[PDB]
This record gives structure tokens, sequence and C-alpha cells, in this order.
């Protein structure tokens, strides 16, 4: 009798909001394409924004209609035609030099789960504390727009890797706002079929894709008591993901490819931070991270019980089996062939991450969400995506593409290619 | 009505609004009062603070005054519940020997 959601102009609105979010697909979308000009709600944060909201022909990643003559129609900032030999610019600057998108098919991790310490940590809190948890909260607590495969913001910590996106627009400026985080917070391969239609592409219509597929915790991850009855078995992983694969097969055009991310191994977490203090611990120094888990565990809300636990027998069973369900990915993109992409694999390896940060003088413990003290942080996310982009560039050269040589014409004649 | 998430929920907020008062070494009125002024406006935060504040303040003065961290807070209030057998959830250190006599006396607090 309360809601608004039963008012008159209202009930639409919110019949609006909720099958947007059920779909994961942009509440704010008038040409029902997927791509948005409002910023979380599944908008620009998550996809590259819409450059018109009343063309559903018009959105990123579409191959030009006709060379961009008249309109920008993959808003990659392209078009019009040179006065000087009336060549059109996208022709020009272009073609040939094979555009792609990215896309993350990914989990919490991948859309940048963040939880800031600053909403909890009564220490440091001030009125500044709070000014981002509106948009947070709108973008169901991830942070896209900084993630590590589709981030396009600048970054709050100091260093200066970059997102793969950001580094596939370097090499190619014709992908400017060319991304899709099509990520959920418990994404598994059991329930991916569920948001797997979100995806934005169509086979005939719209250039390649890279499609990073990185469901790297929740098939082995769970808040029950017996948490390892509920992990996905090796044989049930390969049918989800084949069913995954060929629904990507119908969707992709041709040229596109797909990359398989191992599942880590967790033990590091319980190892680097079960003695230190978390965020509502600091103050009085009256709370660890293993005082956490266990609290958690207790309730039965961990986020994963296996691998965030006391119980080092519960630890290494997690592990085995992330080890084994990363091994049948590896046997997928060795041994099945599809006819409109290439398969990749390509283990979490997260020790390397790991060693990489210690040369830069940090510590483990830093590359790990403070407040749930299980997801990658930032920092961590960005040095996935340089390790990503570093193993892709020297084992598979042609998943990333040539470097476009308009690049420094592209930056005179548009600029920012209108920012994101 | 209570379940693992309203406890997580209500320790983490009844631990904010504790260790407010100690930074600021304020009363507990006045670090809810700060929470919520630190809250913005816009989907309803701030609001919905002040709205809590409402509902569950007054008790929560009388108990975190008693000197009772946020767990006996959130068993006496309810939203944490230890069920018949079942262990004690607690997120700070909590000696068994006393733990129903202060459960005890939080009780006498708020009746
Ligand atoms: C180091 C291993 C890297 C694993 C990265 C991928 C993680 C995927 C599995 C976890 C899924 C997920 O993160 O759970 C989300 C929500 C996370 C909530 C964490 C909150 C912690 C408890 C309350 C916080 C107050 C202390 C699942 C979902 O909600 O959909
Ligand atoms: C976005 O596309 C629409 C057309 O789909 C442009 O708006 C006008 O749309 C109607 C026809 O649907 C007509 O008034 C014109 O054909 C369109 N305008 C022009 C100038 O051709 C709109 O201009 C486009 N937006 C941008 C930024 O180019
Ligand atoms: C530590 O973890 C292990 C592994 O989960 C628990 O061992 C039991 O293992 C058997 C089979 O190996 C399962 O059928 C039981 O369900 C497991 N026990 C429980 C409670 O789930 C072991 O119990 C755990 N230790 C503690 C103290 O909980
Ligand atoms: C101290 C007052 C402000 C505190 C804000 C904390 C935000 C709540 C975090 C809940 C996270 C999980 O729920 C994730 C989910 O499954 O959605
Ligand atoms: C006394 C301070 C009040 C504390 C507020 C508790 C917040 C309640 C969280 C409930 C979460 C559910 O809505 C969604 C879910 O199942 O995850
Ligand atoms: C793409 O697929 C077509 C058939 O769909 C095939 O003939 C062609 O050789 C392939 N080439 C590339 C670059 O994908
Ligand atoms: C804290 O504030 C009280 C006033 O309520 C004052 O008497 C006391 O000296 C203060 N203590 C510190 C350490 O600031
Ligand atoms: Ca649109
Ligand atoms: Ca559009
Ligand atoms: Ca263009």
């Amino acid at each position: 009798g309360s809601d608004i959601c039963s008012l008159p102009v209202l009930a639409k609105i919110c019949q609006k909001i909720k099958l947007a979010m059920e779909q994961s697909v942009p509440f704010k979308d008038v040409d029902s394409d997927k791509y948005s000009v409002f910023p979380t709600l599944r908008g620009y944060h998550w996809r590259g924004r819409d450059c018109n909201d009343s063309d559903e022909s018009v959105y990123p990643g579409r191959r030009p209609n006709n060379w961009d003559v008249h309109q920008d129609s993959n808003c990659n900032g392209i078009w019009g035609v040179d006065p000087k030999d009336g060549v059109p610019y996208e022709k020009k600057f272009c073609e040939g030099s094979q555009p792609r998108g990215i896309i993350l098919l990914g989990d919490a991790a991948g859309a940048h789960f963040h939880i800031s310490p600053e909403w909890i940590t009564a220490s440091q809190m001030s009125l500044n504390s709070f000014i981002n948890l509106p948009t947070a909260l709108t973008n169901e607590l991830d942070w896209p727009q900084l993630s590590g495969a589709t981030g396009f913001l600048d970054s709050t910590v100091g260093i200066k890797e970059k997102s793969i996106y950001l580094r596939l627009w370097k090499r190619n400026h014709c992908n400017h706002r060319d991304y899709q985080n099509i990520s959920r917070n418990g994404a598994s391969s059991r329930n991916l079929k569920k948001f797997i239609e979100s995806l934005s592409r169509n086979k005939v219509l719209d250039y390649p894709a890279i499609v990073i597929y990185a469901m790297i915790g929740n098939d082995v991850c769970s808040g029950k008591s017996d948490p390892v009855p509920a992990m996905t078995t090796p044989e049930k992983l390969y049918s989800n993901v084949m069913q995954t694969l060929k629904h990507l097969n119908s969707h992709l055009p041709n040229g596109s490819h797909v990359i398989l991310y191992g599942l880590p191994d967790g033990t590091f977490l319980w190892d680097n931070l079960h003695n230190r203090y978390h965020p509502l611990g600091q103050l009085n120094k009256d709370m660890t991270y293993a005082q956490l888990y266990s609290f958690l565990n207790c309730l039965q809300v961990s986020p994963c019980h296996g691998w965030m636990s006391s119980n080092k027998t519960l630890r290494t069973l997690t592990s085995e089996r992330a080890e084994q369900l990363s091994n049948t990915l590896k046997k997928i993109a060795a041994s099945e062939k599809f006819t409109n992409f290439n398969l990749f694999y390509m283990d979490f390896a997260f020790h390397e991450i790991i060693q990489e940060w210690q040369k830069r003088g940090g510590q483990p413990w830093q590359l790990i969400e403070p407040v749930d003290g299980f997801h990658p942080n930032e920092v961590a996310l960005l040095l996935l995506a340089d390790h990503f982009w570093k193993k892709v560039q020297l084992q598979w050269p042609q998943i990333l593409g040539k470097e476009n040589p308009f690049n420094p014409q592209i930056k005179q004649v548009f600029g920012d290619q209108g920012g994101h | 009505l209570s379940n693992g998430h309203t406890c997580v929920g209500c320790v983490l907020v009844v631990s904010v609004i504790e260790q407010l008062a100690q930074v600021h070494n304020s009363t507990v009125q006045a670090s809810m009062e700060r929470l919520c002024s630190y809250l913005p406006e816009k989907l309803f935060l701030k609001t919905t603070c002040y709205l809590v504040i409402d509902k569950f303040g007054s008790d929560i003065i009388k108990l975190l005054s008693a000197d009772m961290n946020a767990d006996v807070v959130c068993h006496t209030l309810e939203f944490c519940k230890q069920n018949t057998g079942q262990p004690l959830c607690h997120l700070y250190p909590l000696p068994k020997e006393t733990w129903k006599f202060t459960l005890q006396k939080a009780r006498q607090i708020v009746k």
C-alpha cells in the first residue's frame, strides 16, 4: 500500500528499472540498443557511451554506415569527409586497420566490486567519504569504469598501467568506446546463461570482438557450511562453457577471439591477511580478517567459505578443485574449434602478479580489497591487465591486431574523439 | 526478520557509530547525527539514516553508553539471533563465561 511503484507515473518507471537490472541492460536506453547516455544502472560506465540514443543503428562496435559520411555510426568520434580530397575520414583512417571491441564475460572481480574503506573507517570519515556512494550503489557496488578490462576513467591508485580497453584504443584509435563489461557479482559458469543475452554484438553488422571469459571464483566459492558439494564439477563446467561458446559462435562476427581465464589459487588470501587488521578493526586493533572470516562463516554469508577460512583442509580442497576447473578450461581452448572465433587459455597466475607488485616495492596484502578481504583491488586488476596484454602480445599477437599508422592523424583531426 | 545479512549490517553500522563517537570523543547521539550528516541526500540515503535513528537510536544510545560492543547491541536488538544449539556468531573477541550475563544485562537496559 505504501510503495511508490504502484503510483500513476512512477509505476512504469519502476518496472523499467527492475527489468533493466534483471536483464543487466541500461535503464536509460531510448533506442534499446543496450548502450546508454547515463553512466550507472548498466550505462556507459559498463559499455561505450551511445553517441545517438535515438538511432538503434548507431552504437559502439558497429561497422561504419557507408564510411560515416553524415553520421558517426560507431561512436568512435571518427566521421565526416576530408575536404582536401573528399575521402571519408573513417575510410582512410580505419579501413584496413581491423578494429575490434573488448568484451568481458566476468564476475565481481571483472566488474571491480569495491566497497570503499572510507565508508566504514571512522578515523578518516568525513563528508567527502560518501560522495561516491550513490554512483556505486546504482552500479551494484561495481566500478567497471575503473576495472582492469574496461576501465576508462583516470585511476585513483598511483600506477601507470591502463585497462585492456584503453590499451586497445591506444593501439588503434578507431576502437574508441568499443568496450562492454558483461559481468555480474555472482556470475559463474552455471548462471552466465541468465545474462549472456545482455551481450551486444551483431554477427553481420558489427566488428569482431575480443571476449574474455573470466569466471574466476563463483564456481568454487560459496557461503554454505559445507561448500565442497556446491562447487562446480569439471564435467559440469565443460558443459556450461560449451553452451556459452556455442552461443558466442552465433553472435560474434568472424575474426573474433575468446580467451578463457583459469581460476586463482586463493590460498594466498588467508596466508597474507589472516593476521592483518580489518578497516573496522584498525582504530582499536581488535579485529583481523581471521575474525571477520569466522564471523561471516558462522552466519553462512561469506562470499567464499572455501578460501576465506581458518580451515587449511578446506582451503586446500578449494584450490584443488579450482586447479581442476582451470585445467578443464585449458582443454577446451586447446581442442574445441568454432567457425567464428579462435580459442585461447590463460592461467590466472596471481603469483606472477605478486612478484611484479613486489618488484615495485609492494606487499601481497595491498592487492586485496580491504573491506571484503577477498576480491582483487584496482591495483591487482590493472596488474592482471598488464600481464594479460604482454602475454597476448608475446604468444598471440593476432588477437590485438596491428598498430594503426593513422593514430596521430586521428588525434589531430578529432582530438579526444568525443571522450567517454 | 533476522538473517545473516541483517546481522552483518547491524554489526557494521553499530561499529561505525561506536568508533565515530570515540574518534570525535562525542556522545552516541552526536555520532549518529554526524554519520547521517555525512550521507548524501541522493537515493534517500540521508533521510533513511535519520529514520533508523528514529526507530533504533534510543536503544543504541542506552546500550552503547553502557559500554557494550556491537555484538551485544545487535543480539539484544534481535538483528543477530543465536538459535538453540547453534554456535554463537560474533565479530569481536567474546568471553564465553560471561556472554549470557552480559546479554541478560543488555536486555534489562532496553526493557
Ligand atoms: C582472490 C580470488 C579472486 C576472486 C575474484 C572473483 C570473486 C568471485 C567470487 C565472489 C563473488 C562475490 O564477490 O560475491 C558477490 C558479492 C561480494 C560481497 C562481499 C561482501 C562481504 C560481506 C559483507 C561486507 C561487510 C563486511 C556475490 C553477489 O553479491 O552477487
Ligand atoms: C541521431 O539520429 C537521428 C536520426 O535517426 C538524427 O535526428 C533527426 O532524425 C529525424 C529522422 O529520424 C530527422 O529530423 C533527421 O533525419 C535527423 N537529423 C539530421 C540532422 O539528419 C540526429 O541528428 C542524430 N544525432 C546526431 C548527433 O547526429
Ligand atoms: C574443515 O574442513 C573439512 C573439509 O570441508 C571438514 O571436514 C568434513 O569432511 C567431510 C568429508 O571429507 C565432509 O563430509 C564434512 O561435511 C566436513 N565437515 C563439515 C563440518 O563440513 C571439517 O569439518 C572442517 N573443520 C571444521 C572444524 O569445521
Ligand atoms: C556505514 C554506513 C554506510 C555503509 C555502506 C556499506 C555498503 C553495504 C555493503 C554490502 C555489500 C554486499 O551486500 C554485496 C551485495 O551482495 O550486494
Ligand atoms: C541498526 C543498523 C541497521 C543495520 C541495517 C541492516 C541492513 C539489512 C541488510 C539486508 C540485506 C537484504 O536487504 C538483501 C540481502 O539478502 O542481501
Ligand atoms: C571467417 O569466416 C569465413 C566464413 O564465415 C571464412 O571463409 C573466412 O576465411 C574467415 N576469415 C576470418 C578472417 O575470420
Ligand atoms: C572528551 O570529551 C569530554 C567531554 O564530554 C571531556 O571531558 C574529555 O576531557 C574529552 N577527552 C579527550 C581525550 O578529548
Ligand atoms: Ca541506446
Ligand atoms: Ca544508439
Ligand atoms: Ca565512426
